[PDB]
DNA sequence: TTAAGTGGAGCTGGATGCTCTGT
DNA sequence: TCCAGCTCCACTTAA
RNA sequence: ACAGAG
């Protein structure tokens, strides 16, 4: 469900790391700058994946380090429209069903997209599900949270960047849909 | 306190009366005695006011439009044909346009 | 969780582009709009006023009071820029020479460049070629405003265009009608008779109606320069990225930063000008109001383009007697030139630490790449040792000795931190255990550093080598009189520079370049400078 | 052959080094510092910041002498290194769908 | 000058008294350039009129209101041409009489006075990202609400 | 003329959009160039410069030529591109003089640029049926009959022609066919003998294939210059006197060039058969007339002959001189107050004057005159001539005398309305583009009774469209819609301005 | 500062810097004329090529293209000396590669 | 006869060494 | 205190 | 601003 990413750096290996192979100092260098970290357009990466091509270690006048251009991929958690994922419920809230997908948590079920029978919440931060036949109006979303499966509607970038001189909000959603027949609780379908 | 040019050569013989200190900027949009000439009415002037606001919907949607390309389109899907963007072409007469105009 | 974000962006400088602002492009760089002409408040406080000059919304230049737009420091912040309103339109004196070479160019009733259809397809092509260099352009110029200069007529309108030319201190006049003892021309004829009104009240009209001519003024070119198409632009060299016609008269002027200006000299040449400007705004702005004569606001025109130039370049040639300054002022021109400015004084030469003076006496003892240093400035001039493995157990002996005696150290400081521990406080004996990789020991000079020795006057590179210090107890610079003839010294009070290269790099160009043992001939003739002299000849 | 490289003989005066010389700010450095940084106002002039006094005043390394050169460090790298193979999408089991 | 707020009444009643005889030939229709020749009025009939109406107690001389007509010429509002004296009641200047019509203006007020743009003051100050921005003027945000 | 690039910017994007008002505002910007550095400049790929390119040149924006070695270059035509604003008041003038078939074939000349006769009468046809109910079809034959009628007027004309290539250079292709102007088949239709009826939109070989027809906009000019004149004698003398001109001017527009000082002369003896039958004038009184407006000072008409009875020519230069300082007076009245518009005559008729003698003679008095003339230097409406005394030019030892020039004043204040009108469509833009949001929501609930409309559309769907929360959002497209009507109706409004001041400043050049 | 009084250092000069030229020592031209006298840093922004503050361009009002360049302050100064003079020095910088 | 391209003469603006050491 | 550019004005050729 | 020193 992943993608790949081409990516171009310039990393900096400072000296005391010169007895050490180069392919293995670049791609540590690179995990610590980019692992658990949205890269804006793309998505959250995982970790570097390979470094198809690594170009001359230059050492410019006033350092002793060597800087070399690297070209890599990565293992960048984006997710297509209208996927089917799987995922455990960490909340319930009355702006809707949070979800979480392991590493990430961001992932909402607004109410305008959950499913029909019942739809506002009776002073309740458990959300509710009415059949007629089998459960009044008690089914639930429990707060243990029993994987849901649910479909990517929408995913909107927010561009977290300092406005103004310097001297939290979250940068990547994700927006589900569970009003199709087979989504919901595994234990429903 | 004295400037660096005779302030008697701009004017000021008596000795008082300069002019006072501005303290706070003047404002961006300052207050105008006078206003604007209402606009012209009648059954002629606002038939070109209607024929003004159908032009922009029809040459937008004539074929001398030309709309920029899309692109980085991320997957295929069956959606495809459903969402084709269908429109006709136009086709110019390429006597009179030059020859290293043809697509 | 959080986004990507690049840590240090440092870059390198691949061009300069010189060009202009325009009047609504400086009052979006600038943070506030000064109209005070005040300096300070009356009362015993001492504060600066709010929309005047020295506000520190532009920035600080004391360490009392901060900056207000960024609240940082003198030492961190760099400054920001106000904005003056001008009520009336001035030439720019730096400009001016150039605002004629355009009214040369274009014809002043339609703004089309004077040219016909086929010099104008000429020289667009010339203006294509890659690679066209600076001194093809002035080349250019000069070609373009020649054929200009040879029409009368217009190609476009068909206007009469007689010269433009400079009619003293920063005035402009063009010769539209001018008359001749052949038959008399239609449109002259027109305007020498429409003074009718004029001439039944004023009998000196009469006389001084032959000399009459369109006087050009800031507030005609400007409105000139706003019309010239934007195909013809290029033609008069200006490149249209950089600039527009319209931005060489100046109906907006920026104030510096208070740091270019700081408030002990009490205040800058500048800042006195720029009170002088705002106080004739506020005079031309009122006697606009209260109906001074046309001579009045004229001559105060004539003050705030005198102000304005006089503050940009304080030595102009023309100015009249009943305007010249009492006193001299140093404009901006006067800052940036010559021997005492910019690029001379501060820039291409300056002044720098590290550095020592002394005077100098002989050791024949000494080996011809040595120097005797004084043991007092050997104590001052530190080198930063970066402590690594071979160097560890060595600089904690260093540590211990601390400041007064003579192997020893200033100063220590921890590996990722910029601020100093002063090594004069402190139990040093603790200062050395914790000594860790990466830590930087400002030890003292001491024997083997590679140093510079430099004579004062320098005809050639000779005069300054380096020289492997050795610290002894006098207080003189010392050095084998071999070594005289190449600094021509000859140990008569005579004194001589050192300077303690703060850098490994800067020490290996020093020593295998600038070595004794390596300029032992000059590189005029290829002959042998450090030789023998007298009492080591006889 | 400084003198002579343009066909003409120019002279070590100002006027002689404003024909050899294109850059602003050398030219500012010398002699009429005024007159030189209006002109490259108005004609808009991008200046090279690759000649020996500019690099003082901006701070750069000078290409003459020490300059002219670069240094790499002989890590022991191995470029073009083996690419981890793609399992799912290589291009033999992913024909087109759409005719 | 005279006095400000003593002009400004003379200023309307004059061309009141042009306007009016200009009416009285429009309504009359009888024969296009005998009513040209209708609507014109005397020089000295004009004085002798707003002479005669009593709003001071100072004398409106003939040689002040001769001038004071002008001011109609400058707001746009009278013409005047010269006839030559051959016959008239006085013949105020030898050989020469001068007369006097209101005149409606030559056009309707323009387009551009219409629109906000055509009068404003800081018009050299606007442009697109500034702080003053058509997007933004207080200007067009007033006279879009009447 | 960044005025005028500002506002081409957004004529080409609301018309054309953005992939091509970049080819066309570098084209005015930069003038004449070759295809190659038109992408290289602009980084557009070379497909979509072509498709850029022909849309252009279908529109008449651009024209090319050849040149040296065989390059096309490319040339913006600047005031064509401004002359896009002025489409709805040629629609609507078509449709004065000629009936809503007359209407719509200058529509569809306009929109798409250039079209063959055959094509014309086509669209005209099948547009109309709209207009028309109940079985009766429009025909070809009355479309042409109006286009004939229009051709004969000069509205429409014929396009620049491809040249005959078997008759003139046979062999191989040029890199453009050098197109040229003849000027006897401008105004000469072809002969169609094909007649058919319009498609009423069910939706369940060419003989005059290259004669290709454009309309004509130097003609519609001819037009607004004369109501304009005809409108100002209408207030200052009368209607029947206005009448009297738009004779004159009727009759010269056949026989005289659009830019020439003088027209055709024409005699009271032949004006007085051209005149409409219920006119109840006699022929002595038409010469009455005639003399009395030839003895204004404004000089709208003169003498100019004594052959065959009373001649008299009509002025056109003259005209617009004194429409174009009535436009400048106007403005300096409403921006400034009637006491400034008073010293703005009195220095115009008192050509050059003094200080002293504005106070004199307007009884204005100091304090509030001089304010009124330093503004008006300031805002370029007057100038100071400063004859000087000595070379020294010092300002204690001159004669300030003020001149108002007409010229420089007019070419001054049409470049306030360049900016005025983009202004306009700017405001109209930032509160378009800012109310999408709520566009798209009436859109969508006005789609729900759109789509589905007929076919099994059930009653149960007509009050859940104002169940959604946009019926208390109304007020604001309430507000909108006023606005847009009020930016819209001024920008045409401003065109009126522009067109008096531009022929004004079109007839002192000679272009020599 | 300027002397011995107020324990001022001493002038490389325009003489001196004509010396170290003719070596080819172009580090320790660098080192003396810049790193021991008036090291600085300024916020460049890439887009306008203006100088900004604290990673801030008030001229574009973003912060994105904003870079740090290592520059002598007396060049700084000259960058605001000069754009009071309205001569506009605009800045572009690639890469240190 | 005069339009015009080029000689000769006067006006204008620029420049004139490197540092410490004190009052 | 010494020295290049810029502009004004007489001085032949040429139609 | 003046005097020094090399
Ligand atoms: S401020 Fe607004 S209303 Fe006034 S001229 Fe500018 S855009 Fe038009
Ligand atoms: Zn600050
Ligand atoms: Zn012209
Ligand atoms: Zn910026």
């Amino acid at each position: 469900m992943f993608v790949l990413v081409e990516m171009v750096d310039t990393v900096r290996i400072p000296p005391w790391q010169f007895e050490r192979k180069l392919n293995d100092s670049i791609a540590e260098e690179l995990n610590k700058k980019l692992a658990n970290k949205v890269v804006y357009n793309v998505g959250l990466c995982i970790c570097l994946f390979d470094i198809t091509k690594l170009e001359d270690a230059y050492v410019f006048p006033g350092d002793g380090a060597s800087h070399t251009k690297v070209h890599f991929r990565c293992v960048v958690f984006h997710p297509f429209l209208d996927e089917i994922l799987i995922g455990k419920i960490k909340g319930c809230s009355p702006e809707g069903v949070h979800v979480s997908l392991g590493f990430f948590d961001d992932i909402l079920i607004p109410p305008e997209s959950l499913q029909q029978p019942a739809k506002f919440d009776e002073a309740e931060q458990v959300w509710v599900w009415e059949y007629e036949t089998e459960e009044g109006a008690h089914d639930l979303y429990m707060d243990t949270g029993e994987e849901i499966r649910f479909r990517v509607v929408d995913e909107s970038f927010v561009d977290t960047s300092p406005t103004g001189p310097s001297s939290k909000e979250a940068p990547y959603t994700l927006v589900g849909s569970i009003s199709e027949p087979g989504l919901g609780l595994l234990s429903w379908w | 306190a004295a400037y660096t040019f005779n302030i008697e050569a701009v004017g000021f013989s008596k000795g008082e009366k300069l002019p006072d200190v501005v303290l706070k900027p003047p404002p961006l949009f300052p207050d105008t005695d006078y206003k604007p000439v209402p606009l012209k009415t009648g059954e002629g002037e606002e038939y070109m006011l209607a024929l003004k606001q159908e032009l922009r919907e029809t040459m937008k949607r004539m074929p001398y439009f030309i709309e920029t390309p899309e692109e980085r389109q991320d997957i295929e899907r069956y959606s495809k044909r459903y969402m084709k963007v269908y429109k006709e072409e136009w086709i110019p007469d390429w006597r009179r346009l030059p020859r290293e105009m043809m697509p | 969780k959080e986004q990507f974000r690049e840590t240090d962006v440092a870059k390198k400088i691949s061009h300069i582009c010189f060009g202009m602002k325009s009047p609504e492009e400086m009052r979006q760089q600038a943070h506030i709009q000064v109209v005070s002409k005040n300096l300070y408040s009356q009362d015993n406080q001492h504060a600066p006023l709010l929309y005047g000059v020295l506000d520190h919304r532009m920035g600080t230049s004391e360490k009392d009071r901060p900056c207000e737009t960024c609240g940082k420091n003198l030492a961190d912040c760099l400054g920001h820029y106000g904005y003056i309103d001008l009520e009336l339109p001035c030439f720019h004196v730096g400009y001016f020479r150039a605002v004629i070479g355009i009214l040369q160019m274009i014809c002043k009733t339609c703004c089309h460049i004077m040219l016909s259809q086929e010099e104008k397809k000429q020289f667009l092509d010339y203006l294509k070629r890659p690679g066209l260099t600076y001194l093809q352009k002035r080349g250019l110029k000069k070609k373009i405003s020649d054929k200009c200069r040879k029409k009368n007529i217009c190609h476009h309108c068909g206007a009469f265009n007689g010269t433009v030319k400079k009619c003293g201190l920063l005035k402009i006049i063009h010769e539209k009608y001018k008359t001749n003892k052949k038959v008399v021309d239609p449109i002259v004829s027109n305007f020498l008779q429409s003074f009718e009104t004029a001439i039944e009240h004023n009998k000196e009209v009469e006389p001084l109606l032959g000399r009459a001519q369109e006087n050009l003024n800031p507030l005609v070119v400007l409105n000139l320069f706003k019309r010239i198409p934007a195909e013809d632009v290029p033609l008069l060299l200006m490149n249209p990225e950089a600039g527009k016609p319209s931005d060489l008269i100046l109906t907006r002027l920026l104030v510096p930063p208070l740091c270019i200006r700081p408030s002990v000299v009490n205040e800058d040449d500048l800042t006195m000008k720029l009170t002088e400007i705002i106080f004739l705004n506020d005079v031309i702005k009122k006697h606009r109001i209260s109906g001074a004569k046309t001579q009045m606001i004229m001559e105060d025109w004539d003050f705030l383009q005198l102000q304005c130039a006089l503050y940009i370049n304080s030595e102009l040639s023309g100015i009249p007697l009943n305007m010249a300054p009492k006193k001299w002022t140093r404009g901006f021109v006067q800052r940036l030139k010559g021997k005492q400015g910019r690029f001379r004084g501060n820039l291409s030469g300056k002044r720098v630490d590290f550095s020592g003076r002394t005077v100098i006496s002989p050791d024949p003892n000494l080996r011809i790449d040595e120097v005797a240093v004084p043991v007092h400035v050997a104590k001052i001039l530190t080198f930063p040792e970066k402590v690594n493995k071979a160097n560890i157990n060595f600089l904690r002996k260093l540590v211990q000795n601390g400041p007064e005696v003579h192997p020893g150290a200033n100063f220590i400081q921890q590996r990722h931190t910029q601020m100093k521990r002063f090594l004069k406080y402190g139990n040093r004996e603790k200062m050395a255990q914790e000594l860790k990789y990466g830590d930087i020991v400002e030890r003292h000079l001491i024997d083997g550093d590679v140093v510079l020795f430099n004579r004062q006057p320098s005809l050639h590179k000779l005069s300054i080598m380096a020289h492997l210090a050795r610290v002894k107890p006098h207080r003189t610079f010392r050095f084998n009189e071999c070594v005289c003839t190449p600094y021509n010294a000859d140990f008569d009070g005579d004194e001589m520079n050192l300077h303690l290269p703060q850098t490994e790099e800067a020490k290996a160009e020093a020593l295998v370049l600038m070595g004794t043992k390596a300029n032992l001939v000059t590189p005029r003739n290829g002959e042998p400078l450090i030789a023998a002299i007298q009492d080591f000849l006889t | 052959d400084l003198m002579t490289y343009k066909g003409e003989v120019l002279g070590i005066t100002r006027f002689g080094l404003a024909k050899m010389k294109e850059s602003v700010l050398m030219l500012a450095s010398f002699e009429k510092t005024a007159d030189h940084l209006f002109d490259a106002a108005y004609f808009g002039q991008k200046d090279s910041v690759c000649g020996v006094s500019e690099c003082i005043i901006m701070g750069i390394p000078m290409n003459i002498g020490t300059g002219l050169f670069k240094l790499l460090h002989k890590a022991d790298r191995d470029p073009n290194p083996p690419k981890r193979p793609l399992i799912f999408d290589t291009n033999e089991f992913h024909i087109p769908l759409v005719t | 000058d005279f006095e400000s707020e003593f002009v400004e009444v003379l200023n309307q009643q004059c061309f009141k008294f042009l306007q009016s005889k200009a009416e009285t030939a429009r309504e009359s229709k009888q024969n296009p350039m005998i009513q040209r020749n209708s609507s014109f009025a005397s020089s000295h009939e004009v004085w002798k009129y707003i002479c005669e109406l009593g709003i001071s107690k100072v004398e409106l001389s003939m040689e002040d209101i001769e001038t004071i007509l002008n001011t109609l010429i400058y707001d746009g509002k009278v013409e005047m041409t010269i006839i030559a004296a051959k016959e008239g009641t006085v013949g105020s200047v030898d050989g020469h009489m001068k007369l006097y019509r209101a005149v409606n203006p030559i056009i309707p007020p323009t387009g551009l006075v219409r629109a906000p743009c055509g009068l404003c003051p800081v018009f050299d100050d606007c442009h697109e990202g500034g702080e003053i921005s058509p997007s933004n003027c207080i200007y067009m945000t007033e006279w879009l609400e009447f | 003329t960044q005025a005028e690039i500002k506002l081409c910017s957004l004529l080409l994007q609301e018309h054309f959009g953005e992939i091509v008002e970049k080819i066309g505002v570098h084209l005015i910007r930069t003038g004449s160039q070759p295809l190659r550095v038109i992408a290289h400049d602009t980084g557009t790929s070379l497909d979509q410069v072509k498709k850029a390119l022909c849309v252009l040149v279908q529109h008449n924006l651009v024209s090319y030529q050849v040149h040296k070695r065989g390059v096309v270059e490319y040339e913006a035509q600047c005031s064509r591109v401004l002359r896009m604003l002025r489409y709805p008041r040629y629609i609507y003038t078509t449709k004065t003089l000629y009936s809503d078939t007359g209407e719509l074939i200058v529509e569809e000349l306009l929109l798409n640029g250039k079209l063959t006769m055959s094509a014309v009468v086509k669209k005209v046809a099948d547009r109309l049926t709209e207009t028309m109910e109940d079985g009766k079809t429009m025909d070809y034959a009355e479309v042409s009959n109006t286009f004939v009628r229009l051709a004969d007027t000069h509205f429409v004309q014929r396009c620049p022609s491809v040249p005959t290539t078997e008759n003139s250079d046979p062999g191989p292709p040029p890199p453009a066919p050098t197109l040229v102007i003849n000027e006897k088949d401008m105004y000469l239709v072809p002969k169609l003998s094909l007649i058919g009826k319009g498609k009423r939109r069910r939706s369940s070989p060419i003989p005059d294939d290259g004669i290709y027809w454009q309309a004509n906009l130097d003609r519609f000019h001819q037009h607004f210059r004369d109501q304009a004149i005809v409108s100002a004698v209408a207030n200052r003398m009368d209607q029947t006197s206005s009448e009297i001109v738009r004779t004159m001017l009727r009759m010269s527009e056949i026989t005289t060039s659009s830019s020439a000082p003088f027209t055709q002369p024409l005699s009271s003896n032949e004006i007085f058969r051209s005149l409409p039958v219920g006119y109840n004038i006699s022929k002595q009184v038409l010469d009455q007339y005639l003399t009395l407006l030839a003895d204004d000072p404004l000089e709208f008409v003169g003498k100019s002959g004594d052959s065959g009875g009373g001649m008299y020519v009509i002025n056109l230069h003259k005209a617009l001189a004194s429409l174009a300082t009535a436009t400048l007076e106007s403005v300096v009245q409403e921006r400034f107050g009637s006491r400034c518009a008073r010293i703005f005559r009195l220095v115009l008729q008192k050509k050059h004057i003094e200080q002293k003698q504005v106070e004199d003679f307007a009884m204005i008095p100091a304090k509030e005159a001089k304010d009124m003339l330093y503004k008006m230097l300031s805002e370029n409406f007057m100038s100071l001539q400063e004859i000087p005394k000595t070379p020294d030019h010092a300002p204690s030892r001159t004669f300030y005398l003020y001149t108002v020039n007409i010229l420089s004043a007019a070419r001054m204040l049409l470049h306030r309305c360049y900016k005025s009108i983009a202004n306009l469509i700017e405001r109209r833009q930032f509160e378009t583009k800012e109310n999408k949001r709520l566009l798209e929501k009436s859109q969508r609930v006005e789609a729900i009774i759109a789509s589905m409309q007929a076919t099994g559309a059930e009653e149960a769907q007509l009050q859940e469209i104002e169940e959604m929360i946009t019926a208390p959002e109304r007020q604001q497209l309430e507000t909108l819609k006023r606005n847009v009507n009020k930016l819209d109706a001024s920008e045409i409004q401003v065109d009126e301005t522009i067109f008096l001041l531009e022929s004004y400043i079109e007839c002192t050049m000679k272009r020599q | 500062t300027e002397g011995r009084s107020r324990d001022g250092g001493l002038r490389l000069g325009e003489m001196e810097r004509d010396c170290l030229i003719g070596y080819g020592a172009s580090m320790l031209l660098l080192e003396r004329l810049m790193i021991s006298s008036d090291a600085f840093e300024v916020d460049v922004c890439g887009q306008c090529g203006l100088l900004g503050y604290s990673g801030w361009c008030h001229y574009c009002k973003s912060s994105c293209h904003v870079s740090s360049l290592r520059i002598p302050y007396a060049c700084k100064l000259l960058f605001q000396e000069l754009q009071s003079m309205n001569i506009i020095p605009r800045l572009k910088l690639s890469k240190y590669n």
